[PDB]
């Protein structure tokens, strides 16, 4: 239940502004950047700020402070979500999303806070459904925005029927300074690009563990789904009686459904390394990449980072395969290979210098973190088995599908 | 100055009073002390356009404790607004009417809320539920 | 082209008779709180009609009108010799500004159905319409629901608008 | 998307 979602710059004054109730008065807004500071310095930088009565919840964008203030017993979750539904949309409407947006094109975007929201309350969120009756470019509002079905539009007609679908497997790992694995899950996310007439319906196949224990084919390869949560499109309550996933999809891109298992088979992309860090003098990086799985894949573009100290100096790369340059913005190197097939081992021996005269305070330890990419190959086993199109026309759609293999988080551990 | 821009809103053309809206709803943007324009941005409200008719509700959702002895002059406008063929204006002007805190215009404003709450169009009435 | 308004004591039928000038209908009206506006092309001048209502507390709101004013129509509800007294104070105390003094009047003898009205010279004694200083003023006898009139009402006002051919 | 698609069965019944 928030009074007013307000948009701020870096700064501390107001980009945009729209209260709902009065229940926060518009001169509080100014008490923001102090508070910000006075938490942020002693260890509290906490998403609630406080002040007296009032509370501050807000989220950063890159330029931007949604911030959404409240003063009673506000549904917390309710606000945040509404906050990046929120900067979903924008990402919508304007494809970057800075102060050259806000204080320009706010002949729309008061409206679109006005549309968001009445009392606190969130109640129209789409993009596309507010798409055909907020333009830049008005009729009365479509019934998609009263009727339940809330996120398909009919009348929409393409001369083909394309879907295709995009699996992404994005590997979370992190690794310890041992050489053991503490945590392999895959959270997987199925990306879905629909160009359909009408009002069609949609049963996903998967080569589901649970559906084939119901169905009596769990002997076969099969994926474990260890948690499953879909869209809105994806009516649940018949995915609860037998595993089915029956959708009217969305026009475009839209998220299927965000899975979370664990699997474990094997780490991807092994990173043995050694440190010898001589103090004041240099220091020494004989790190090694094999990679676990089959010898028929090639990983493509992949980015190993390797956090260095902080002043290093006079760099040197003796490597193998693929180029490295030195990124002290961050103070890391990118250790970067663009083919890297499977199974295959490939050596790099960097070499720094160090300051003599010691630092003021200590450097941290942040952990290497990969950024590979493989096409054709999914770590889970799983696989996309049917997708039934359901029309009263009735047609033949083609339904097309790649398999993504990225990582997530894949961070291992340093000394 | 702003007698430059009462002027451009006591004008006639239609593409004079929506580039004076703007104007002050630009001055509202950053903050500036807009709220001696009360009085007359009250008369070029009842148009036809609707991408005009958001700026003047916003106005006036954001001065309405501004003025609270000046701000009676809109409810019939909004028992106007609130009897339209198209559903958008008339729930516009509910959820406007809502936000609008000032209990000598909240006398006036049940009826055409309780027209709303029975009518056919479900944004309308979904959004006098919220105004309720 | 030019702009006017219909103020006066409430329920005296002036947004009635405007919504007839304005579509040819009797339609179903509350007691004016705000204001009404509405436009009337007649005779190829667009009779750009401000309705401000006549309620108590909507009697001092009418100096916000009042900058950049050109006309004015003071129409009086003939049926309450009660409410006419203090129908005339008021008005004369929106004669009684700096401001107004380009706007001429047009009093519509309004609600001229019942034989408890007065006729179009009564409320000329009534008001003192003779000692206006600075003021075009026509009295006219104005009926809603058959609309005998009011364009007689607008050519005298057109007659004042214009001041050609 | 330089990472071509395949194709599905539609039915599988
Ligand atoms: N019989 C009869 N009744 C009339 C006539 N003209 C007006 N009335 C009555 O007078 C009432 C006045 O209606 P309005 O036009 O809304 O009142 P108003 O003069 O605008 O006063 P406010 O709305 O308060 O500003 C109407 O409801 C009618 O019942 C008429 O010509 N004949
Ligand atoms: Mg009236």
């Amino acid at each position: 239940s928030a009074s007013a979602v307000y948009v701020l710059d870096l700064k501390g004054k107001v980009l945009i502004c729209r209260n709902y109730r009065g229940d926060v008065d518009m001169s509080e807004v100014e008490h923001f950047m102090p508070i910000l500071m006075e938490k942020e310095e002693e260890g509290m930088l906490s998403p609630i700020l406080a002040h007296g009565g009032v509370r501050f919840m807000w989220i950063k964008h890159n330029n931007l402070y949604l911030v959404a203030t409240s003063k009673k017993n506000a549904c917390v979750s309710l606000v945040f979500s509404f906050l990046y539904k929120v900067v979903q949309v924008f990402s919508e409407y304007f494809k970057e999303l800075e102060e050259e947006s806000i204080r320009d094109n706010f002949v729309i975007i008061y409206e679109l806070l006005d549309e968001l929201m009445d009392f606190g309350y969130p109640q129209t969120t789409d993009s596309k459904i507010l798409q055909e009756y907020i333009t830049q470019e008005a009729p009365r509002p479509p019934a998609t925005v009263t009727n339940a079905v809330s996120w398909r539009s009919e009348g929409i007609k393409y001369r083909k029927n394309e879907v295709f679908l995009d699996v992404i497997e994005a590997v979370n790992l992190l690794v310890s300074a041992n050489g053991n694995v503490l945590r392999s899950e895959i959270v997987g996310s199925i990306k879905m690009r629909v160009f359909l007439s009408g009002m069609p319906e949609l049963r996903l196949g998967l080569n589901d563990k649970v559906l084939f224990d119901n169905t009596g084919r769990g002997k076969s390869k099969s994926v474990e789904l260890e948690d499953v949560k879909f869209h809105q499109c994806v009516r649940l309550s018949r995915f609860e009686n037998d595993r089915t996933i029956s959708f009217i999809p969305p026009d475009g891109e839209f998220e299927l459904m965000s899975y979370r298992l664990n699997t474990h088979v094997k780490p991807l992309i092994w990173i043995e390394s050694v440190i010898e860090k001589h103090s004041h003098s240099r220091i020494e990086y004989m790190v090694k990449a094999k990679s676990q799985f089959k010898r028929r894949s090639t990983a493509n573009n992949v980015e190993i980072h390797i956090p260095v100290p902080n002043d290093a100096d006079s760099p040197k790369f003796k490597t193998t395969v693929g180029s490295v340059k030195w990124v002290p913005e961050n103070s890391e190197i990118v250790w970067s290979v663009k083919s890297f097939p499977g199974g295959k081992e490939y050596l790099m021996r960097a070499h720094f210098g160090l300051p003599s005269v010691e630092a003021e305070d200590k450097e941290g330890k942040p952990p290497i973190s990969v950024k590979f990419e493989i096409p054709y190959f999914t770590t889970s086993g799983i696989q996309v088995r049917y997708l039934k199109i359901i029309e009263k026309s009735g047609y033949q759609a083609l339904p097309w599908v790649r398999y993504i293999t990225q990582n997530g988080d894949y961070q291992l551990r340093t000394q | 100055e702003i007698f430059e821009l009462k002027a451009e809103l006591n004008s006639d053309k239609k593409e004079k009073k929506k580039e004076a809206v703007k104007k002050v709803i630009a001055s509202m943007t950053v903050g500036k002390d807009v709220s001696a324009l009360f009085p007359d941005v009250v008369n070029c409200m009842q148009t036809d356009n609707l991408e005009l008719k958001k700026l003047v509700y916003l106005y006036l959702m954001n001065y309405a404790k501004s003025q609270p002895d000046m701000a009676i002059m809109a409810v019939n406008t909004f028992v106007k607004d609130c009897e339209d063929p198209n559903p958008l204006i008339r729930a516009l002007a509910v959820r406007t009417m809502g936000c609008i805190r000032v209990d000598k215009i909240t006398e006036y404003l049940c009826e055409p809320l309780r027209k709303c709450l029975k009518d056919e169009d479900p944004y309308v009435r979904k959004t006098a539920a919220v105004c309720v | 082209e030019m702009r006017i308004l219909m103020v006066g004591l409430d329920a005296a039928g002036k947004t009635t008779i405007l919504y007839k000038l304005k579509l040819g209908e009797i339609v179903t009206t509350i007691p004016t709180i705000g204001f009404n506006v509405e436009t009337v092309e007649y005779k190829n001048i667009s009779f750009t009609v401000w309705d401000v209502g006549g309620l108590d507390k909507i009697r001092p709101l009418w100096r916000h009108y009042f900058q950049n004013t050109q006309g004015l129509i003071f129409v009086v509800d003939s049926n309450d010799r009660e409410r006419v007294n203090e129908a005339r104070e008021e008005l004369m105390r929106m004669l009684a500004e700096d401001e107004l003094r380009d706007a001429v009047l047009l009093v519509f003898a309004n609600k001229q159905d019942l034989p408890n009205a007065m006729n179009a010279a009564e409320i000329t004694d009534k008001l003192g319409l003779h000692s206006l200083r600075h003021r075009n003023w026509y009295i006219q006898a104005t009926c809603a629901t058959s609309g005998d009139g009011l364009y007689e009402g607008l050519d005298w006002l057109s007659n004042q608008l214009r001041n050609q051919k | 998307t330089s990472y071509d698609y395949c194709r599905v069965p539609m039915e599988d019944g």
